[PDB]
């Protein structure tokens, strides 16, 4: 996964809330590696699918 | 093999007696003895004496100056510039062994960077846990802290490792130690720094309140004891107090090394004049290796075993406890083992039993 | 550093653990907000 | 102002002319002109020359140069600072080399890179070669802990991960057999180390050793048994001339003195020409001499004795007792004319052909590529290799 | 030559069959080089 990390690192977010806000406005393709908050965003907000 | 070098008249007489004893039992040739009180002057004086002696044999002791920091440094640099191994008597300084800049600056007395094995053995015997170490900002303190950390790797604890340059107003280290709630601490620094640390601890009303620790041999002095409280388990050298005994062992070791090297046919001739020393000595590494391999079965300092870096593995230290402003030698640890039960150790708080290191720790963030 | 309210699953679990173990705790947040990493030998 | 002098142990007669031709528009007081010539390698001669220079005029800093390989003389020069509380400059030879852990209260300046700088240069070279060490082997030397610490710091800071992994040494070499080997030992120990490596087999065309300055200080009389392929890092072995270095040092000293005079309004002077003349006000000038700019280039340095823009060179030892002088380190930049170094050599022509070769960009962060790609020597319309 | 070949093939199992006088040198070289 080295080629999938260095080449796609400048688009990372420092906080989960910022990533959620960005993805709610269709400004982000997808967000992963956050199952702790993804098990709640897809349920309470019911606006995105996992 | 060359003329003896000593600071005082008594030291010169002791060196002459040691040379005579070595010659009585491969002959040592001496012509004159000289020394200087100024380090800058002594740097040229030692070179002139070595040139005039027409031999490579230098062995001096530490000056009686209170600082004892850079007075023998130019002499050590001059000795290590050539391939001339030297032996130091009653020179317990960790700065030389911290970087090993010199070629063969080896001292019979272990430097301040050593004796961490004694601390580890004492901690293992007393089952001490959750201890911290404070090291001075100097190179010797950093080397001692690194050695202690290396020897404590099975773990140890979260040591503060404060720099502590030696400022008059220093309370951050004491506050951190109080916050960490460590009963046993290990502090090693200069006499002034140790006195400042003891004064800060006394002002914090925590020196003798359920806190029992130990101190090294670097702070063992009359001035430090005048302000330090009781219940301190310091360390002292087995025979490093007097330099009149190590001279005989050094002379015997030098004679043994000379006898061993006499078999080799690659002995070089030192230059007659210091100026005419363009050639570089090439047999020095062999002589240093022979000296390191060679050892003395007994003597004034007992069995001597050079380590990898060239330090004698005597592993002997007397533990002195402080009580009623008096130092009592409760046994001594030899070979990094348990010390004899000459006297009962009394904690500064007033409890005969050793308090637990990890005590009074309930609140956590 | 205004004191905010900390509640939820993790807070309830921590409170239950402290009550079971009779421990005293002072929960606080992190100014940086990072989950922890090893940046340039020391964990930042 | 400054009674600096140049000692040559070689003529360097143009150093005085270059110093005189230097302007003093930004210099408050014109420096004194003094030159000391001596041919000796003894502390007594150096002490006598220093005393004579101090008696003649106020030195407040001297420049020492030598032709021998004895770097320990530079260490003695540091002690000279302890005897004078004045900066000491090096030009070439022993004074050029920088001692290990020589930082102290006394000020000393050297033109040679420190252990950390050498480790950084070696790491950059290995990154250019796209190889990894994956083997830790260090002999008992004074400059051992510092090198290991610098290597660990470099591999931790670097984004790309680094692999970590006479009978005893041979067994250790066999167990840690890696194409990249880092060693640091004296020449006497290196004589046996080379034989052990040849016996094991790492000295062949299967592994390369890196000895920047431990042994290969001057690879003009390299042993025949020394394996070919190893490289070393030097400090302007045949790039910067002695008169140029002397002129640069004089300019740096003058600029530092001007800065100290501006920031203190009192130029320090030696008390006398005695050994204990200054035994009785020295850190003020040292705190400003570190930030020194001269000849249109900042020469800022730390207490370790490094260079802001060192002129490091790389020498590649060959089988014919020859070393390549190609290599520059201007502005802390990595560049060389032998980046692609080794009927085992073949050339393969590769096109794009869409999904088969989709990588067409090279990362500009350090000039290297990923760990799962290859260099691609594209056409000039020279040898600018991209990632394939 | 023999030492390089022995070190290159660091297999846990090594087979050899030759005269004892010649095998002694090979065994000494293998021991010097160095589980198996
Ligand atoms: C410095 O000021 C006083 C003087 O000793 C002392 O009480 C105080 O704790 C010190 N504070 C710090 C931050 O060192
Ligand atoms: C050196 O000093 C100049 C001005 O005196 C300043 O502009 C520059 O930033 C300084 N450099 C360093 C490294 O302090």
């Amino acid at each position: 996964l080295s080629t999938m990390y260095r080449h796609m690192e400048k688009h990372n977010y420092e906080s989960a809330a910022e990533a959620i806000q960005a993805v709610r406005d269709n400004k982000l393709h997808a967000f992963i590696w956050d199952s702790a908050v993804l098990e709640f965003e897809a349920s309470q907000k019911c606006d995105l699918v996992t | 093999n060359i003329g003896a070098v000593l600071s005082t008249r008594k030291h010169e007489q002791m060196f002459r007696e040691a040379v005579n004893q070595a010659n009585k039992r491969i002959q040592l040739n001496a012509t004159s003895v000289t020394h200087k009180p100024n380090a800058i002057q002594m740097a040229l004086s030692v070179c002139e004496d070595l040139i005039s002696s027409q031999v490579y044999a230098i062995l001096v002791s530490h000056p009686p100056t209170p600082n004892d920091h850079f007075t023998p440094t130019p002499v050590s640099y001059t000795a290590g510039f050539y391939r001339i191994p030297v032996l130091g008597l009653t020179t317990r300084m960790s700065i030389y062994s911290d970087k090993s800049i010199h070629l063969s600056f080896l001292r019979t007395v272990p430097p301040y960077s050593h004796q961490s094995s004694v601390w580890f053995e004492m901690m293992r015997v007393y089952s001490w846990n959750h201890i911290i170490l404070l090291v001075s900002d100097d190179h010797e303190g950093r080397a001692a802290q690194k050695r202690l950390e290396t020897l404590l790797e099975e773990s140890k604890a979260e040591k503060v490792l404060q720099f502590d340059p030696g400022t008059k107003n220093v309370t951050a280290l004491l506050m951190e130690a109080k916050e960490l709630e460590a009963r046993v601490i290990i502090l090693s620094a200069s006499e002034d720094d140790a006195a400042t640390v003891y004064r800060a601890a006394a002002m914090l009303n925590m020196t003798g309140s359920g806190y029992v620790w130990l101190v090294g041999e670097r702070e063992i002095s009359g001035n430090a004891l005048r302000y330090a409280p009781d219940g301190i388990l310091g360390l002292q050298l087995i025979n490093g107090k007097n330099e009149s005994a190590h001279i005989s062992d050094a002379v015997g070791v030098v004679a043994q090394a000379v006898h061993e090297l006499l078999e080799k046919e690659n002995i070089t001739d030192p230059p007659r004049g210091c100026v005419g020393n363009t050639n570089i000595w090439k047999t020095g590494p062999l002589f240093k290796r022979v000296l390191m391999s060679s050892k003395y079965a007994d003597g004034v300092t007992g069995r001597v075993e050079f380590n990898e870096d060239g330090d004698r593995k005597f592993a002997n230290y007397s533990i002195m406890n402080l009580q009623n402003r008096k130092l009592v030698q409760v046994g001594i640890y030899n070979g990094t083992h348990v010390i004899p039960n000459d006297r009962k150790i009394i904690w500064p708080g007033g409890e005969t039993e050793k308090p637990r290191g990890y005590q009074m720790s309930t609140r956590l963030k | 550093t205004v004191p905010q309210c900390c509640y939820g699953f993790c807070i309830d679990l921590l409170i239950k653990l402290a009550r079971t173990m009779n421990f005293t705790y002072e929960v606080h947040l992190v100014a940086d907000g990072k989950f922890g990493t090893q940046e340039r030998k020391e964990w930042n | 102002s400054i009674g600096i002098a140049v000692i040559l142990v070689s003529d360097e007669v143009a150093i005085k002319d270059a110093h005189e031709k230097d302007d003093f528009h930004h210099l408050s007081v014109v420096p004194r002109v003094e030159l000391v010539a001596m041919n000796e390698t003894d502390p007594k001669s150096i002490i006598t020359r220093i005393c004579d220079l101090m008696s003649d005029r106020k030195i407040q800093g001297v420049v020492f140069a030598d032709d021998t390989d004895q770097e320990a003389i530079a260490q003695i020069l540091d002690f000279i600072s302890a005897q004078t509380l004045t900066p000491i400059l090096g030009i070439h030879g022993g004074s050029s080399m920088i001692m290990a852990d020589k930082d102290e209260s006394s000020m000393f300046f050297q033109f040679g890179p420190s252990i950390e700088q050498q480790a950084s240069v070696m790491l950059n070279i290995m990154e250019e070669y796209d190889w990894y060490i994956f083997s830790i082997v260090t002999t008992y030397f004074p400059g051992y802990q510092d090198f290991v610490n610098k290597i660990r710091s470099t591999i931790e800071n670097s984004f790309v991960g680094w692999e970590l992994e006479d009978s005893k040494i041979q067994n250790q070499l066999k167990k840690l057999q890696s194409p990249i080997i880092l060693l640091y030992c004296t020449k006497e120990e290196a004589t046996y180390i080379f034989e052990v490596a040849n016996s094991v087999g790492l000295t062949g065309y299967g592994y390369t050793w890196i000895v920047p300055s431990l042994v290969a200080g001057d690879t003009d009389t390299v042993p025949a048994e020394f394996p070919t392929g190893l490289i070393s890092v030097s400090y302007d072995e045949w790039d910067y001339g002695l008169p140029a270095r002397v002129r640069d040092g004089i300019a740096i000293i003058t600029t530092a003195a001007s800065d100290m005079l501006s920031e203190h309004s009192f130029i320090p002077e030696p008390k006398s020409s005695c050994y204990n003349t200054h035994e009785k006000q020295s850190n003020m000038l040292n705190r400003y001499l570190i930030n020194v700019t001269f000849e249109g280039r900042n020469l800022s340095f730390s207490e370790d004795g490094y260079q802001m823009h060192p002129k490091l060179v790389i020498i590649l030892l060959n089988k014919e007792r020859k070393w390549e002088r190609v290599g520059k380190w201007k502005d802390k930049s990595l560049q060389m004319k032998y980046y692609v170094w080794p009927d085992d050599h073949l050339s393969i022509v590769t096109l794009e052909e869409a999904p088969f070769v989709i990588v067409e960009s090279v990362d500009p962060l350090s000039g290297t590529c990923m760990r799962n790609t290859v260099p691609c020597q594209k056409r000039i319309v020279g040898y600018i290799k991209k990632c394939c």
